[PDB]
RNA sequence: AGCUAGUUGGUGGGGUAAUGGCCCACCAAGGCGACGACGGGUAGCCGGUCUGAGAGGAUGGCCGGCCACAGGGGCACUGAGACACGGGCCCCACUCCUACGGGAGGCAGCAGUUAGGAAUCUUCCGCAAUGGGCGCAAGCCUGACGGAGCGACGCCGCUUGGAGGAAGAAGCCCUUCGGGGUGUAAACUCCUGAACCCGGGACGAAACCCCCGACGAGGGGACUGACGGUACCGGGGUAAUAGCGCCGGCCAACUCCGUGCCAGCAGCCGCGGUAAUACGGAGGGCGCGAGCGUUACCCGGAUUCACUGGGCGUAAAGGGCGUGUAGGCGGCCUGGGGCGUCCCAUGUGAAAGACCACGGCUCAACCGUGGGGGAGCGUGGGAUACGCUCAGGCUAGACG
């Protein structure tokens, strides 16, 4: 079971706007607006200079919380990238971007990460004609992420794709809006992702 | 292949038998210095041909007796007691270092 | 007696047999003489049976005996066909 | 008696190069000579030539050093920053071809004795032979 | 040392002695109290430290420290040993488990409850 | 929590054992080991081996006591 | 630190499938040890596993291979095969029957009991599948096996809702009394629909057998479920478990009160003797999450037994000195050999694991297929700088 609770209280702890709330992380209510300090009694107090370990610890947390994944999946996912040939940094990111629930949100299907997680969990996502209900499903390049024809008439689904009309999708992505389709064209590159995280810090966090 | 080794006769005192000493060179498994190890083989001399100090070849053989599984092949170098001298004195040094 | 049989290398509810040459006195999962094929009863892959018949035909010429299931799959691969 | 004439030679040069000697002399030996060839070939020494000192044959080894440097300690940067004997008497070192090392990530050399002759680490590696890993030089 | 020497005699691995002869190397070991005492500490600290002589299943009589604010361990009460030494008490090489046979957990413990062997209360 | 089973019985110092230790003989019953309270030692207060003192005793060990009242 | 009387060797004989002091006789006087004999302690061994940058340290559960034992010791018979777990003879200890004469036993087979122990399961279903014994077969046996049960023991996947929602309620906490915090967090709006209800409901199964063909090839035909109505598919459908450690530093998280060297915390350095970010609670915060902490143990940090990769003037460490034994080490030139060394070929390195690839359970753990690697050892062939060796030559070392 992942983290369930106040979400826009962790927009402040990281210090960077985290859109896990989906909407209301854009409207002037995120609590990142006019409240950028960390939560708690001592949030508004002056913050000391963080230790070297503090710097890397937060960078990992700033990244892990973005996707909505527990550390157990998060850690083992990282260990894979080190064994796999290539730069460990960008290899790990494309693996997170290849999660099914992330692809649902990435394709603009879902308002937030948590929404996409429940969308997949309730089996509403079709992958190559097969329903898949695992948010931790690794999407391959070329896979067809579609919407179940049973749920194509669900007013929440047509709600999000009505605002998707005219919205652009990831370069490694493409979706059919009227048919509620979508395809994972390629693994996104570092420059494909606009994540406000330094990968090397998180990697260095794991050298210990 | 039946294994074959080359050594020196160090005992003639037996009947139809002669003791043979065989050296081995091989690097150390951790310290890598080449180290010299030796092993005594009881060899069969059916005609009491070979004598003390002769350098002889030995071959894996059908067992003759308890502690005998090698037959003398042929003489390599005749009668070099300088190798015998080394053997006996190392044996004789053991008479000290007791009490 | 040298025998030609199957050894279960699958997992629970997912059998996978290694068609194998071993002495009948060994465990079915014991060490065998030669691996001569694999069998998938659930038919979950397009290629779910391979034999290498001309190798199997050798062990018969020296006296290996197949099981009635082993004989079934070898005949299926035409080890015995002679036309 | 001198024990390890190669190590003495390397140390002759190791001592020679630190007081910036123009040349130092080492007793002549065809193996020592075949070593100095690699050095002059590799640009670590200016070169060498045979010499008879009081009737005894030596090898005038002419060392080389970098440019005179800037303020305090203007003494030039060494050409041979490092020399270390490896396959010493009583602890002998032999390498196979795959067991050839990459000295200083390729910037250094490793002089090898092989049945095909005295070679550098690159030379024997492209030759595909191994042998006595004599010494690192860089 | 010389390579010839290292060949002749070689290194000697360093044998580590068990700081806890809770025998059989067991993670724990049960035993009966012999005394239940309060012992004064070493130089830097001053207090009354509740300990207990225990007769163990391994066949040992060793001292065990009684953690917590208050305890019910008696002369004949049975207990289980945890291990780990009390720094400021010499010779007390093992601890005592709260939440075991005749040893009850600390009452009204609300911060560290996995330690000290206390259950989870209810909020109405 | 600070259990309240402590006592404040009195006694007479008997021995001058090392490191602020005495053989304080309680007026009630027997003598205890009777180390000096920290408040007293911080305030020094030399205790002669024949003084009347007040002892803090925890029932978990009546063998031990703490000299609280200076003389 | 010395061991050895069938002990070492011989001839002959006995024995076995077969060599052998394996045993017997007789003869010789030998064999082993500092390259660790003998004695004591510990221990199944490996494939591997864990760790580690690696060299290495550790371990040998499960799984696979070999060895050994079957209450202990000894013995043989039958047999291709045993000196035989569920065969036999005897001695010993034990339990039981006993007409006191004498008998029967052997779970380290599957479950189950008791003991000890910190601790480790059901006296389950089933012969449907694979394997084995016997049989012409039909078929029979199989606690091998395949399944189920229990246990967060490990690994893994999954849930305890998503979105909207106050410059921001109650309650608690703090306060410079202005206010700050728990916080979009709750309420609540709206959407989805874990569990659960209903029907459908598997693969694992095809042969042995029968029939046509000559009991062959080949063709054709028939029975066959433990799991289990389970998995899966379709339909309905409810906002619907969160816990545990820490917050003095190493090490990420702070304030208030209580308590005053007390009660206690503590892996180490240390806190507390009236303002305690260390003790106890609260608020808040940090870390993980069906887990979270502790001890034991192994490795790491440890370069702190230093092969990689440490030292000995004063920090731990040059023997009080010499001679000299073994051993280790070896100047220049030439030549033969090619032992070390290097190279190629080749056999080997079982499977599993580990590594790359693809694929099968909706993903994963798990599993399948294919690929590649690997030291070491055997063999054949080649090279000769270096080390070794034999032969000669020298004079720089050594001696005279
Ligand atoms: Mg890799
Ligand atoms: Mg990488
Ligand atoms: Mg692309
Ligand atoms: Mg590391
Ligand atoms: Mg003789
Ligand atoms: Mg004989
Ligand atoms: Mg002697
Ligand atoms: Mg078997
Ligand atoms: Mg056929
Ligand atoms: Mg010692
Ligand atoms: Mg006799
Ligand atoms: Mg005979
Ligand atoms: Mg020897
Ligand atoms: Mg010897
Ligand atoms: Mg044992
Ligand atoms: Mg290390
Ligand atoms: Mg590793
Ligand atoms: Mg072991
Ligand atoms: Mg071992
Ligand atoms: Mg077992
Ligand atoms: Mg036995
Ligand atoms: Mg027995
Ligand atoms: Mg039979
Ligand atoms: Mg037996
Ligand atoms: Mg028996
Ligand atoms: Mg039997
Ligand atoms: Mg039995
Ligand atoms: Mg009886
Ligand atoms: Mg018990
Ligand atoms: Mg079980
Ligand atoms: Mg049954
Ligand atoms: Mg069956
Ligand atoms: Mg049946
Ligand atoms: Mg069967
Ligand atoms: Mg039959
Ligand atoms: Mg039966
Ligand atoms: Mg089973
Ligand atoms: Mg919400
Ligand atoms: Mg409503
Ligand atoms: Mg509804
Ligand atoms: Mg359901
Ligand atoms: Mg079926
Ligand atoms: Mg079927
Ligand atoms: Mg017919
Ligand atoms: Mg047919
Ligand atoms: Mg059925
Ligand atoms: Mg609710
Ligand atoms: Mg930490
Ligand atoms: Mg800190
Ligand atoms: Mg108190
Ligand atoms: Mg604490
Ligand atoms: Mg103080
Ligand atoms: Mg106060
Ligand atoms: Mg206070
Ligand atoms: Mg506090
Ligand atoms: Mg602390
Ligand atoms: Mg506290
Ligand atoms: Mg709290
Ligand atoms: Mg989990
Ligand atoms: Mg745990
Ligand atoms: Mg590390
Ligand atoms: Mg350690
Ligand atoms: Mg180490
Ligand atoms: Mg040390
Ligand atoms: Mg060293
Ligand atoms: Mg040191
Ligand atoms: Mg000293
Ligand atoms: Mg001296
Ligand atoms: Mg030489
Ligand atoms: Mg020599
Ligand atoms: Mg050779
Ligand atoms: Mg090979
Ligand atoms: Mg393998
Ligand atoms: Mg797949
Ligand atoms: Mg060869
Ligand atoms: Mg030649
Ligand atoms: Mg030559
Ligand atoms: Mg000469
Ligand atoms: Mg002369
Ligand atoms: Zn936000």
């Amino acid at each position: 079971g992942r983290y369930i609770g106040p979400v826009c209280r962790l927009c402040r702890r990281e210090g960077v706007k985290l859109y896990l709330k989906g909407e209301r992380c854009y409207s002037p209510k995120c609590a990142m607006e006019r409240r950028p300090y960390p939560p708690g009694q001592h949030g508004q107090k002056r913050a000391r200079r963080p230790s070297d370990y503090a710097v890397r610890l937060r960078e990992k947390q700033k990244l892990r919380r973005i996707y909505g994944i527990s550390e157990r999946q998060f850690r083992n996912l990282f260990e894979e990238a080190s064994k796999k040939k290539g730069v460990t940094g960008s290899v790990f990111l494309g693996l997170l971007e290849s999660r099914l629930d992330n692809v649902v949100y990435r394709l603009g299907f879902a308002v937030s990460r948590r929404q996409a997680r429940q969308l997949v969990r309730h089996g509403h996502i079709t992958v190559n004609g097969r329903r898949v209900d695992l948010p931790s499903y690794r999407v391959r390049p070329g896979d067809e992420i579609a919407v179940a024809e049973k749920s194509r008439n669900l007013e929440l689904i047509r709600q999000n794709l009505e605002a998707m009309k005219g919205r652009k999708v990831g370069p490694w992505l493409s979706l059919d809006v009227e048919g509620m389709k979508g395809k994972f064209l390629r693994l996104p590159d570092r420059e494909d992702l606009a994540l406000p995280v330094n990968e090397q810090l998180v990697i260095e966090f794991y050298s210990r | 292949p039946k294994k074959v080794l080359t050594g020196v006769v160090v005992s003639d005192k037996m009947q139809k038998t002669v003791t043979v000493l065989v050296e081995r060179q091989f690097p150390h498994p951790l310290y890598g210095k080449v180290i010299k190890r030796s092993k005594k083989y009881l060899a069969h001399d059916p005609e009491e041909k070979y004598k003390l100090g002769d350098v002889v070849e030995i071959i894996e053989s059908r067992p003759i007796s308890k502690r005998k599984r090698f037959r003398v092949l042929r003489l390599v170098e005749s009668g070099r007691m300088d190798l015998v001298e080394k053997y006996l004195i190392r044996r004789q040094n053991y008479q000290s270092l007791s009490k | 007696m040298v025998k030609i049989r199957l050894a279960r290398f699958g997992s629970k509810h997912n059998p996978h047999y290694r068609i194998v040459v071993t002495d009948a006195r060994r465990k079915r999962d014991g060490k065998y003489i030669e691996k001569i094929g694999y069998y998938d009863p659930r038919k979950t892959t397009p290629d779910w049976l391979k034999v290498d018949v001309e190798r199997a035909r050798y062990w018969l010429s020296v006296g290996a005996q197949p099981t009635d299931t082993a004989r079934r799959l070898l005949r299926q691969a035409g080890v015995f066909r002679q036309e | 008696m001198l024990t390890d004439p190669i190590a003495d030679m390397l140390t002759r040069i190791r001592n020679a190069t630190r007081v910036y000697k123009e040349s130092t002399d080492v007793p002549a030996s065809r193996f020592k000579e075949e070593i100095l060839r690699i050095l002059a070939r590799e640009g670590f020494i200016k070169g060498y030539e045979r010499v008879d000192v009081d009737g005894k044959p030596y090898l005038r080894v002419y060392l080389k050093y970098g440019p005179r440097r800037q303020g305090p300690d203007p003494r030039p940067e060494q050409v041979i920053h490092h020399i270390r004997r490896i396959s010493k008497p009583g602890r002998r070192v032999y390498v196979g071809v795959k067991e050839i090392p990459r000295v200083r990530r390729g910037l250094g050399i490793a002089i090898l004795s092989t049945s095909k002759g005295v070679l550098t680490d690159r030379e024997a590696r492209k030759l595909g032979v191994g042998g006595e890993l004599i010494c690192e030089v860089w | 040392p010389t390579i010839n020497q290292l060949v002749r005699k070689g290194r000697e691995k360093v044998r580590k002695k068990s700081k806890v002869p809770a025998l059989k190397g067991a993670p724990f070991r049960r035993g009966v109290c012999t005394v239940v005492r309060t012992v004064t500490p070493k130089k830097p600290n001053s207090a009354l430290r509740k300990v207990a002589k225990v007769r163990l299943t391994s066949g040992y009589e060793v001292t065990a420290y009684i953690p917590g604010e208050g305890h019910n361990l008696q002369e004949h009460s049975v207990v289980l040993i945890r291990g780990g030494r009390v720094k400021d008490l010499p010779g007390v090489r093992y601890h005592i488990v709260r939440g075991v046979y005749d040893a009850a957990g600390v009452k009204d413990r609300k911060k560290s409850r996995s330690k000290y062997g206390t259950k989870k209360p209810k909020e109405a | 929590a600070k259990e309240k089973d402590t006592i404040r019985t009195e006694g007479v110092v008997t021995e001058a054992l090392p490191n602020a230790t005495f053989r304080v003989k309680l007026d009630s019953g027997p003598e205890i080991l009777a180390y000096i309270s920290g408040k007293m030692r911080m305030h020094y207060i030399r205790i002669l081996p024949g003084d009347r003192v007040v002892v803090e005793i925890t029932p978990y060990d009546p063998t031990r006591g703490r000299i609280v009242y200076r003389k």
